[PDB]
């Protein structure tokens, strides 16, 4: 079935992404603390709700938070400044905090129930955010023996996420804070905060996709060129 | 999950 593409709000980042983040894919954004990974997540959670001719998918959102970083006030700000009703935009976000990595993994199964419920309504789930994908795994699986174990558990979690993306035509967007390991996301985007506080994005290990870097700003509309 |  044909994939959909969610605009990020930045023409530059959209071009880097071939039009936007894809359904039937896991897009991982990685970078240091303060890079803007969670800002992009908030922005996407509003953009996906737009109609397709405005770069959205008329979609609902599910959000798994591991760091208490979801900010309903930020959603409100982005929505208002894009002509949308903040309370309606919030209504179409379903939110859960993951207590630990095992609960995070179970929450993906829990999410499937709502996905099925909304599937043939006019606002099916089209975006599933996991922010942070890795923070609980990093704190729990640590020390001698942990690299293999952690990588195994994370790969299984990502397999579960790939299944939801692919079976239900959803864009999965995940964040990873990075200061040699295998990764199984579909597309990896390195984000950094540069001079002037501009954010800069580069695709990693994607030789057939745009070489170049996108640059964008964090604004009251989420992100913009 | 709960609505926001």
């Amino acid at each position: 079935a044909t994939i959909g593409r969610i605009s990020t709000g930045s023409k530059s980042l959209d071009k880097l992404l071939g039009g936007g983040i894809e359904t039937q894919a896991i897009t991982e954004v990685f970078g240091e603390f303060g890079s803007g990974k969670t800002q992009l997540a908030h922005t996407l959670a509003v953009m996906v709700q737009l109609p397709p001719e405005e770069g959205g998918l008329n979609g609902s959102v599910m959000w798994i938070d591991t760091e208490n970083t979801f900010r309903p006030e930020r959603i409100r700000e982005i929505a208002q400044n894009r002509g949308l009703d903040p309370d309606e935009v919030l209504k179409h976000i379903a939110y859960a905090r993951a207590f630990n990595s095992n609960h995070q993994m179970l929450l993906v199964q829990q999410a499937e129930d709502m996905i099925k419920e909304l599937l043939n309504t006019d606002r099916p789930v089209k975006l599933l955010i996991v922010d942070s994908l890795t923070s609980h795994f990093r704190s729990e699986y640590i020390g001698r023996g942990a690299l293999a174990e952690r990588q195994q558990k994370l790969a299984k979690h990502l397999a579960d996420l790939h299944r939801l993306a692919n079976l239900y035509d959803i864009a999965v967007f995940v964040t990873n804070q990075v200061q040699i390991l295998a990764h199984s996301a579909t597309l990896r985007v390195y984000l950094r905060k540069g001079k002037g506080g501009k954010r800069i994005a580069r695709l990693i290990d994607a030789p057939h996709l745009p070489e170049g870097e996108a640059v964008f700003s964090i604004t009251e509309k989420g992100i913009e060129d | 999950f709960h609505t926001a």
